[PDB]
RNA sequence: UUCGCCAGAGUACUACUCGCAACUGCCUAAAACUCAAAGGACUUGGCGGUGCUUCACAUCCACCUAGAGGAGCCUGUUCUAUAAUCGAUAAACCCCGAUAGACCUUACCAACCCUUGCCAAUUCAGCCUAUAUACCGCCAUCUUCAGCAAACCCUAAAAAGGAACAAUAGUAAGCACAAUCAUAGCACAUAAAAACGUUAGGUCAAGGUGUAGCUUAUGGGUUGGAAAGAAAUGGGCUACAUUUUCUACAUAAGAAUAUCCACCACACGAAAGUUUUUAUGAAACUAAAAACCAAAGGAGGAUUUAGCAGUAAAUCAAGAA
């Protein structure tokens, strides 16, 4: 805010920079957007041009932290994806040759993956009418769910371990779970669904 | 509502000195400092007694010379000397105020016992920053 | 403690409590004090036939009556305070029915105006409910104004100081002037009865002997016309207002004998009773003086006022009608 | 008010003599830099508004414009348009209209604006509505909006301005050493109380030296040797170049950053001039507006505050 | 032109009469007594669990984060107790006047004492005594709200109102907002500012005063003594541990890790206490540090506080007295 409105956001991919000849429109744009001598903010310490980068990482990464830790936070995600690794390079070797074509062994991909299945399709919003308050059923913007997603995992593999147990190991646990749909974070996504379907009537309460 | 060293709005017939028509926020921003000395810079000694000093000599002119004082009496201190500037109105005959010029150096130079300078500028009404 | 005490003004802020003053400013010379010093440049001038006097001190006594002398002042301005009560009546005590307001203002174009007495006619506090403040008071005064040769006016003038008020309505009043026909410069012309807005007004036509006999209200107008003779009733609501703008529109619904002249095309002839038959003219028609005579009924069809005809018969027995009453 | 103005001017001269005379300088070539100078050292008043500091200057500046007298001495208004209360706003509107019918019966981006609603009002000396202003801007519309001769053009120039539009990272000229013969940059950033400064040459070994240890040493945590490498991932000189580097003030990230916009500045003499637009639109070469915001008083943290009781 | 109806308001579509297929009915219809009014229409406000539009940007809802209510402790009120201050006490009190009480401060209680008893002079001093609903001072609050206000002008009358921009009666300098200043260049952000009034809001204990009271005392001194907890509650601090605890250390390490079991107890958590020192000081009741001890607490009911970015949250250091 010590940006005023006149200052837009950075675009930080290089792709889009070095191989401009092919577009037109875009070309225009970005001419559009140099020319108009705009003002453009400081692009952020976060946020890289590292080939390495995922930004759904990253999110996952913050919230993760408490206080200011941004390098503790770094290092319980870093501990992660490598525990997930180590353990699928175990379930690899200790395999047949079948599964050894079935098996990821891409942490990263296994990551997506298991939040691209962990995220709900409906959920609730309480609406007020003559005195109840009503649990209703409504769809839900793409970022909300994400956010559901990963809000559900941290919260889950931050309760409900013993304490001897270490986050890393069973954030990875939960992640490789959540790979098979087996795991109590989809628990969590189904009893959403279901009170969705119980509350279906009130559907019609909603006027948005 | 702030009511420091304010002057509030009248029905708009209220005649206002310069000083007076400027709030405590326009110090050192439009308004000057009614007294100069060393005393309140970061390494400096004493700072108490020049403003005792500048309080007596405040309640001092406006006793010494009444009904007469124009505008906030203004001090300066300049190596061991004080340099008192009056805007002062014209009622007293001029003996009167020679009278006085001689009496009030004396006496204060007796007092504070270093040498005082005394400047009378006279002038035939207050002077109006605003209303009027 | 000379450190705790203060400067005058705040003293007398802080004594008055707005949220009567006396001032230590006067009486008091330079050099003036009890212990008796004449002081060469204040008390006494610089030289006398020899130069440059020293530093002396008065007796006891010259003292004594120095002193006196500053009592003696004090007591002269507290009577002179005390004096300050005196005051002309309008109508009644405080009410400022009549009172004189003194001559408009000079108006822009350097007109002006010693001619015009200004009376007021109704003073009243009017109150209105600001979110802000609660109530809020304003006065507001009805004023008229004239010069006695006939023309005259009036107007309201509203302010939340009554003095201010006082103003507005003297200067607007100059603004809004009737001229007003007087025959033979006392009486109004015919008689009137004029019914404006739930306020009935009756006048009618003295001879001369006869001075303004009338509500206060319409006394007072009628002086700053300069009619010096009228009867004049009045019925229904007595409110300031109505009744003066009804009197106004009622002396200025005047037809004049030379406009009766004038419509008629016949002579005007007023018949006196001191003077006998001796047919007196007032006015001719300028222009061709008709030679057809005008119908004479026995029975003319006119709105008779049942309190003029109840007059006329003896029938008003009311004990306050006859009274004497001061001079007009 | 004019015999002030007369007054004044001549006294305005006069102590303009005064002036020279005492400053000692030919009274001649006298100037208001000059002038400001002078005063500003003989009555030297520290204030923070500057309009409430001394001031010598020709009246005209001084005083307002005056509207002239409006009428003759017979009380004959001499504009025939003076009882519309705006002669000066109508008598535009007047010829303007005028300029468009003369235009109708004959006809059978460069950064220039409007005046402002302010500019119009000097012009003519008048105070001005809105949507007066804006009447009279939609007059010169339908004006433009016609065949344009020349004093119409030139009617329409005189409620014309020019307005400048400057926008380049600012290119050093690059600087050859003469030990080495060796071309290098010197940046400058600066974040977050703490500055940084980088020395780049041209021909590297990859070698990036910090405080005199190497950057691995004084960057410990990953993120930050990430930020560093953003400008030369970015330009794809990774190995090319080498630098020395000097930062002082807060903590690491702030220092990380400083480092960041320093190196990201002195990479643009060995950029090409189409890839600065590149690193301002990555955001590269601005600096950070972000800072602590002070605490204020009766508060906990500047925007936190003591818990708030209903009862 | 006629007829019918009205003489303050209640009392009263009532009490008594008269007449009626009514017999808690209809019709006709008073007075005692009480009051200085009772009524109609309007005017600005304010208000509305009326209707309609448009918003809320830390903000009501939905949403995000971190906490309060539970535990220990710190500290403030409220109550009980005391011979033993005052003031604040919905939002706008409650780590508040205090950026600060061992003596002092100090105004309090307990005893003793002194009477032109600070000053140049005064049948004069001196009063933290009663009035904040007499006040000036300084502020709170609506409020980051846009209005306040003189001077005029208009309204088949004016209590009051006064705009429409292809404009229909408004003009107006002033004070507000805005603008500029400060946060060392821009910009935004923050800071500041923010009238008129409102709350008889706060304060006669900062100081000063109007009115009242005290004058061998409601004045002035010396010596001690107060500030105990059954509780009840406001705000904080530290926790409840693995995103943790310890040591090294600055941000790659090594160990510990609530249950074994008879540990020779240990995991988190002692800011609390008991002991010893040390700092200050005439006087330790005060602060700090070690040694011991290791308790409640295992994430907290109804309900609530704060935050829109270098903010929230966490961490560290400095100053005022
Ligand atoms: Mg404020
Ligand atoms: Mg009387
Ligand atoms: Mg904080
Ligand atoms: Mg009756
Ligand atoms: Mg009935
Ligand atoms: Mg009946
Ligand atoms: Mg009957
Ligand atoms: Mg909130
Ligand atoms: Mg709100
Ligand atoms: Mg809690
Ligand atoms: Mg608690
Ligand atoms: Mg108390
Ligand atoms: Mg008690
Ligand atoms: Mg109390
Ligand atoms: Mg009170
Ligand atoms: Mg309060
Ligand atoms: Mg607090
Ligand atoms: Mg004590
Ligand atoms: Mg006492
Ligand atoms: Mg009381
Ligand atoms: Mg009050
Ligand atoms: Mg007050
Ligand atoms: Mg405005
Ligand atoms: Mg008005
Ligand atoms: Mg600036
Ligand atoms: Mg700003
Ligand atoms: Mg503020
Ligand atoms: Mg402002
Ligand atoms: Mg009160
Ligand atoms: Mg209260
Ligand atoms: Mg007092
Ligand atoms: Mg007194
Ligand atoms: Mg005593
Ligand atoms: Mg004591
Ligand atoms: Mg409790
Ligand atoms: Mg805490
Ligand atoms: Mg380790
Ligand atoms: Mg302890
Ligand atoms: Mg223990
Ligand atoms: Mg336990
Ligand atoms: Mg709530
Ligand atoms: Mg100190």
């Amino acid at each position: 805010s010590r940006y005023g409105p006149e200052y837009k956001d950075p675009q930080i991919d290089k792709e889009y920079y070095r191989k401009p000849l092919a577009e037109q429109t875009e070309e225009e744009k970005y001419e559009r957007d140099f020319k108009k001598t705009q003002l453009i903010k400081a692009a952020p310490a976060t946020k890289t041009s590292s080939v390495f980068e995922d930004p759904v990482i990253s999110k996952f990464t913050n919230m993760m932290m408490k206080g200011g830790n941004k390098v503790l936070a770094r290092s319980l995600m870093t501990q992660t994806l490598e525990a997930v690794k180590r353990k699928q390079f175990a379930k690899y070797h200790a395999a047949s040759a079948e599964e050894q074509a079935t098996i990821e062994r891409n942490p990263y991909t296994i990551f997506h993956q298991a939040l691209k299945n962990c995220e709900p399709v409906i959920g609730l919003v309480p609406i007020l009418k003559g005195g109840h308050f009503y649990q209703v059923p409504v769809p839900l913007a793409d970022r909300r769910r994400r956010f559901l997603a990963m809000k559900w995992m941290i919260a889950e593999c931050r309760e409900k371990k013993h304490r001897r147990v270490l986050m890393p190991e069973k954030l990875s646990q939960e992640l490789l779970e959540a790979f098979h749909n087996q795991g109590p974070v989809i628990k969590r996504k189904h009893d959403m669904h279901k009170m969705a379907e119980a509350n279906r009537a009130l559907a019609h309460y909603r006027w948005w | 509502k702030n009511r420091a060293a304010r002057v509030r709005v009248s029905k708009g017939d209220k005649p206002v000195t310069y000083e007076e028509a400027h709030a405590p926020h326009y110090i050192a921003h439009r308004k000057g400092w009614l007294s100069l000395h060393t005393g309140n810079l970061d390494g400096e000694d004493h700072a108490a007694e020049r403003t005792v000093e500048d309080v007596f000599l405040r309640k001092f002119m406006l006793g010494t010379f009444p009904g007469c004082l124009a505008d906030q009496l203004v001090l300066k201190r300049r190596a061991n000397q004080l340099e008192i500037c009056a805007l002062v109105l014209r009622q007293l005959p001029p003996h009167k105020f020679y009278f006085l010029v001689g009496y009030s150096e004396t006496l204060l130079s007796h007092f504070y016992k270093c040498p005082v300078h005394l400047h009378l500028q006279t002038v035939p009404s207050k002077v109006v920053y605003k209303y009027i | 403690s000379f450190f705790t005490k203060l400067t005058a003004d705040e003293l007398w802020k802080g004594a008055l409590a707005e949220s009567r003053r006396k001032d230590l400013n006067r009486g008091q010379i330079i050099g003036e004090g009890r212990h008796g010093f004449l002081w060469p440049g204040l008390n006494i001038p610089l030289m006398r036939n020899g130069a440059v006097q020293t530093i002396a001190q008065r007796s006891k006594e010259d003292q004594e009556k120095v002193e006196a002398d500053m009592v003696q002042q004090r007591e002269e301005w507290d009577r002179r305070r005390k004096m300050k009560v005196k005051r002309e009546r309008g109508w009644s005590g405080n009410t400022w029915g009549g009172v004189s307001l003194g001559p408009p203002d000079p108006g822009p174009n350097g007109e002006t105006y010693d001619d015009f007495d200004t009376r007021i006619l109704e003073v009243r506090n009017v109150f209105n409910m600001t979110a802000k403040e609660g109530r809020k008071r304003s006065v507001r005064v009805l004023v008229a104004v004239g010069n006695g040769k006939g023309a005259a006016g009036f107007a309201i003038g509203k302010a939340t100081e009554r003095a201010d008020a006082f103003r507005k309505a003297k200067n607007r009043a100059v603004h809004y002037l009737h001229y007003i026909e007087r025959y033979e410069d006392h009486t109004i012309y015919h008689d009137i009865s004029l019914k404006f807005k739930r306020t009935h007004i009756k006048m009618k036509k003295q001879p001369r002997g006869y001075g303004l006999h009338c509500h206060r209200a319409i006394m007072t107008i009628c002086r700053l016309i300069g009619i010096k003779d009228l009867y004049a009733k009045v019925s229904g609501s007595v409110n300031m207002l109505n009744l003066t703008r009804g009197l106004f529109l009622g002396l200025s619904r005047q037809e004049t004998h030379q406009q009766l002249a004038d419509k008629k095309s016949l002579h005007v002839v007023e018949f006196r009773e001191e003077c006998g038959p001796l047919p007196i003219v007032v006015a001719s028609p300028q222009g061709a003086l008709r030679k057809d005579p005008e119908p004479e009924d026995e029975v003319p069809d006119i709105t008779l006022d049942w309190e003029d005809v109840k007059a006329a018969q003896g029938m008003k027995r009311s004990v306050w009608s006859g009274l004497k009453r001061a001079a007009t | 008010t004019v015999d002030f103005i007369k007054k004044q001017i001549e006294e305005f001269n006069i102590g303009k003599r005064h002036l020279a005379n005492m400053m000692g300088e030919d009274p001649e070539t006298f100037t208001q830099e000059d002038i400001d100078r002078a005063i500003a050292y003989l009555f030297p008043s520290g204030l923070f508004e500057k309009r409430a500091r001394p001031i010598m200057k020709h009246p005209e500046e001084i005083f307002p414009k005056q509207r002239a007298i409006q009428w003759g001495e017979d009380g004959r208004p001499f504009h025939f348009l003076f009882y519309t209360g705006k002669q000066s706003y109508y008598s535009l509107m007047h010829d303007t209209y005028g300029k468009l019918l003369d235009v109708e019966k004959h006809h059978n981006p460069i950064g220039s604006r409007w005046l402002i609603k302010e500019e119009l009002e000097e012009m003519l000396v008048e105070k001005l509505s809105d949507q007066d202003y804006a009447q009279f801007i939609r007059l010169l519309e339908r004006l433009s909006a016609l065949p344009c001769g020349a004093t119409e053009e030139d009617f329409v120039n005189r409620f014309r301005r020019s307005i400048p539009x400057x926008x380049x990272x600012x290119x050093x000229x690059x600087x050859x050493x003469x030990x080495x013969g060796m071309a290098f940059s010197r940046g400058e950033g600066k974040r977050k109380t703490a500055k940084a400064e980088v020395v780049v040459y041209g021909q590297g070994s990859g070698r990036i030296d910090v405080n005199g240890v190497d950057y691995l040493l004084y960057f410990p945590v990953t993120q930050d040797r990430e930020q560093l490498m953003f400008p030369l991932h970015f330009l794809d000189r990774l190995g090319k170049h080498d630098m020395t580097c000097a930062v002082s003030g807060g903590g690491r990230s702030a220092q990380a950053g400083a480092v960041r916009l320093a190196m990201a500045r002195a990479l643009c003499s060995f950029v090409t001039e189409d890839e600065v637009e590149w690193m301002r639109q990555a955001g590269l070469l601005t600096a950070d507006p972000r800072v602590r915001e002070r605490k204020k008083p009766g508060q906990e943290g500047a925007r936190r505050k003591f818990t708030w009781k209903k009862r």
